């Protein structure tokens, strides 16, 4: 879960996995299918590409770091859409109610 | 001007949109029911032959109009789909 | 704690023709025709950036 | 516009009664020439071949004897006797005409188009050599007529010289009704403007 | 007079037009007490069932059978063949339409109108048989469908071609 | 008549043996090959000429413009335009 | 006695057919009605097809690409067994499988169209918009409070 976390990619091989947890590729597949019923992750499973596709984590203990980390991001949305509605008004000056 | 206002949630839902499997359900209804006043507006051309706005509502029952029910229909199906590509097309840039 | 709920409104037939005799608008919370919904669409990115 | 023929011929066989009209027979070998061309595989079976009206007049003459087998061929997934039986319908049914005698050249184009088409619709690959066996013409004699009517877009498949397999695309779907539409839209955009601004002046 | 109507009805291959007549025919023989009806009672049970079996409602084949009045009282080497002909067609197989064939092979031999459409029945079946097998896959071997419907490969290749 | 055939040989494929390059060019000696390809900007490493990186590199620090990069006529911008024409 | 086996099919984990069995036997198979009696026996076998079967109901929620060849092991039958059981799961519309016969793929991920897709994200954005009001009900609070 932790590897999964910490790190903000969507996917890891198997080999990633068995190194970390000390499992043969077998042992892997039931690992991940454990973790997925628990409710600790979502995704799902390729044993063609051999991946685990990671779509949801468990939000978990929230530390003062990871504040600032969340507005840096609100910030950029935020000058996105004032931008965009700078736009919107010079557009359609003569059609409004 | 409290009275003027009357929502609150409008600009969370002027950004809200529905399923896009009725949307896709809107703009084929709008096609193929003006196909079948597209037939009757044909027939209504071959006629306007009597002298007289009036007398030709009464006589041929001008007052049905196909004339009127294409234009409106075609009116809302096609303000509709300005809003439409509109919303979405916003949606995508503005949030990612 | 205390939850919130959305506020709106309904009115009887009385009670709304009393407020649209008050007022001299044709209102713009509507979204009704295609005017109304384009004066709609810019108040909702301003409501959006203002949160 | 042999797409009206076709729904009155079907028409024609179970009733007229001749009026000064050429006969029967005539319309009959008519029926199935327009047949063919018009109706996919399942309307060829009903309309011509199970006709009561076409079992019922038999084969009593040169041109409805060709014609009758030619529809049969196309429906078995014969294709020896496809290429043998269209040379005696250009003689014998095409030619005696006087109204697909004038339609000839692009009434045999079609067919020859048809036969190749319906092949390809139903296999992702074939060989030349293979496709060319089953028609009774050489490799490098079927590759030429292929090569003719790629461009004209309803055999819809590449060939490739170095395997000698033949790849079927198929990019007709949403995409080709979109082609369509732009350019009928285009035409109509031409009478609006033309019919609208010699009024105005009035 | 309503029986013989039914067998020519149904060669035409309407089988609409041939139920409807072959109920009021039976029904006839039903309640008539029997004598030479045994005889004609069985005949017309037979296409009565062979009728629902073509049109692939083959759960009527079941609907008309009962074991008080059918399978009771004018049960015979006969119906047992109709219900093996409907189960194997439930299944869209065509090994078990040929299990029931072979064993009951002078029964079908012994009616020209049952025969004539077991023949035309074949052949709706082997389509059947061959979208059975490969709906639940993509990308199927035509070496594997060759062994289960056990015709030879290139007659599996052009059959497949025609569907 | 070099330059042109430069031009062409970049988009038309993408990595092609030493001679040939030579052969196309026109030299008459290996060196005045690669000599060109410095010049041109394309690296020859192991006798292979790559356009994979060099097309798509040259034509992005040109395609940089700014002055119809902010004219592209967005999406959002079209519904608008529609928009007006209805009701005006 | 009876917990075990409520907990087995109720979790949505797989498990394998010899290991249900043997330890079911002698607690639960012995008992009267069901399981028991010589008839009642002939009904320990259709067991073995469920247990299968559920197995196949867990891999096609949480495997879309699985191999031919692992699939094998999990159920524990033979190539053509196991092609058999899933098609039989698909004519009763419960799973949807696509098993490729030169053992490249077997396939539970959904076909897709674009009006589902288009319907999916939908939800996602509205959701957002929803989120975002939400946490600031709280945001209120907080501030003036402290």
């Amino acid at each position: 879960i932790e590897t999964v976390f910490v790190k903000n990619i969507r996917m890891l091989s198997f080999e990633d996995i068995s190194k970390a947890t000390h499992l043969p590729k077998d042992n892997v597949e039931h690992l991940v299918m454990r973790a997925i019923s628990l409710g600790l992750l979502k995704g799902s499973i390729d044993q063609v590409n051999e991946l685990v596709t990671i779509s949801w984590v468990q939000p978990r203990i929230i530390s003062g770091d990871q504040i600032t980390k969340m507005k840096d991001r609100l910030v950029e949305w935020n000058d996105q859409v004032e931008k965009l509605g700078k736009k919107m008004e010079a557009r359609g000056q003569s059609i409004w109610v | 001007k409290m009275l003027m206002n009357l929502h609150k949630e409008q600009w969370q839902s002027g950004l809200k949109m529905y399923d896009y499997e009725e949307k896709e359900e809107s703009n084929l209804a709008a096609t193929k029911s003006m196909v079948k006043i597209a037939e009757q507006y044909s027939k209504r051309i071959e006629e306007e032959k009597e002298l007289t706005e009036e007398e030709l509502k009464t006589r041929y029952v001008g007052r049905q109009d196909p004339k009127k029910h294409l234009s409106e229909t075609a009116d809302e199906t096609l303000e509709n789909n300005i809003v439409s590509v509109l919303t979405a097309g916003v949606n995508s840039v503005a949030i990612k | 704690t205390f939850l919130h709920l959305p506020c709106t409104i309904e009115a009887e037939e009385a009670e709304e023709i009393g407020v649209e005799h008050l007022l001299r608008d044709v209102r713009d919370q509507a979204a009704g025709g295609l005017s109304i919904r384009l004066t709609n669409q810019l108040k909702s990115l301003k409501g959006l950036q203002s949160k | 516009n042999f797409k009206e023929a076709a729904k009155l011929l079907v028409d024609s066989l179970a009733t007229f009664t001749s009026i000064e009209l050429t006969s029967y027979e005539s319309i009959a070998t008519y029926a199935s020439v327009t047949g063919l061309f018009t109706l996919e595989r399942t309307d060829l079976k009903s309309k011509v071949i199970d006709s009561p009206e076409l079992l019922s007049l038999i084969s009593t003459t040169a041109a409805l004897q060709s014609i009758s087998s030619l529809t049969i061929s196309l429906y078995a997934s014969d294709y020896a006797s496809y290429f043998p039986y269209l040379l005696e319908t250009y003689a014998n049914v095409l030619i005696p005409c006087k109204y697909l005698n004038r339609h000839a050249d692009f009434f045999v184009r079609e067919m020859r188009r048809k036969v190749y088409a319906q092949l390809l619709e139903s296999y992702k690959t074939l060989s030349l050599k293979s496709m060319a066996s089953a028609f009774g013409v050489s490799v490098a004699f079927l590759d030429n007529d292929l090569g003719k009517f790629i461009p004209n877009k309803q055999l819809n498949c590449v060939i490739d010289r170095v395997n000698g397999i033949v790849e079927t695309n198929r990019p007709d779907n949403k995409n080709a009704q979109y082609h369509l539409l732009v350019k009928q839209g285009d035409g109509l955009l031409t009478k609006l403007q033309k019919y609208g601004a010699a009024v105005r002046l009035t | 007079l309503d029986l013989m109507s039914g067998i020519l009805h149904c060669e035409d291959k309407d089988y609409k037009t041939a139920f409807s007549y072959f109920f009021e025919s039976f029904e006839s023989y039903h309640n008539l007490t029997t004598h030479n009806s045994y005889e004609k009672a069985c005949q017309v049970l037979k296409y009565m069932l062979l009728s629902k079996i073509m049109l692939n409602l083959i759960d009527d084949v079941k609907n008309i059978l009962n074991a008080k009045y059918t399978k009771e009282t004018y049960q015979s080497r006969g119906i047992d063949a109709m219900k093996a002909v409907a189960e194997a067609y439930n299944n869209r197989s065509l090994l078990d339409f040929n299990t029931a064939l072979k064993q009951y092979e002078k029964e079908l031999m012994g009616d020209e109108l049952t025969r004539s459409h077991f023949n035309a029945l074949y052949d709706t079946l082997l389509e059947s048989n061959l979208c059975k097998i490969i709906e639940p896959f993509e990308c199927v071997e035509i070496s594997h469908i060759s062994k289960i419907i056990g015709l030879d490969t290139q007659q599996v290749e052009g059959k497949l071609s025609q569907m | 008549i070099r330059d042109e055939i430069a031009k062409n040989t970049e988009l038309s494929y993408d990595f092609l043996p030493l001679s040939n390059i030579k052969a196309l060019l026109f030299f008459n000696n290996e060196k005045e090959t690669e000599k060109f390809a410095l010049e041109r900007n394309w690296p020859i490493v192991n006798s292979k000429v790559y356009f994979n990186n060099q097309s798509k590199e040259k034509a992005d620090y040109e395609d940089e413009m700014m002055h119809e990069e902010d004219q592209k006529t967005n999406i959002i911008e079209k519904a608008m335009d529609y928009a007006i024409s209805i009701e005006n | 006695s009876q917990e075990s086996l409520v907990k087995l099919f109720t979790t949505n984990e797989l498990m394998r057919w010899p290991i249900v069995q043997k330890t079911y036997e002698p607690v639960l198979n012995e008992d009267d009605l069901a399981f028991g009696g010589e008839a009642n026996k002939h009904h320990w076998e259709d067991l073995q097809k469920r247990v299968i079967e559920h197995n196949l109901r867990v891999i096609s929620e949480y495997y879309s690409r699985i191999t031919l060849l692992r699939l094998n092991e999990l159920l524990d039958l033979t190539e053509s067994q196991t092609e058999t059981y899933i098609s039989d799961l698909v004519n009763q519309g419960i799973i949807y499988a696509k098993v490729n016969r030169p053992a490249k793929i077997v396939n539970f991920e959904k076909p897709k169209n674009s009006s589902q897709l288009l319907n999916e994200w939908s939800h996602n954005v509205d959701e957002l918009l929803e989120h975002i009001e939400t946490i600031g009900h709280l945001i209120t609070k907080e501030e003036i409070m402290h």
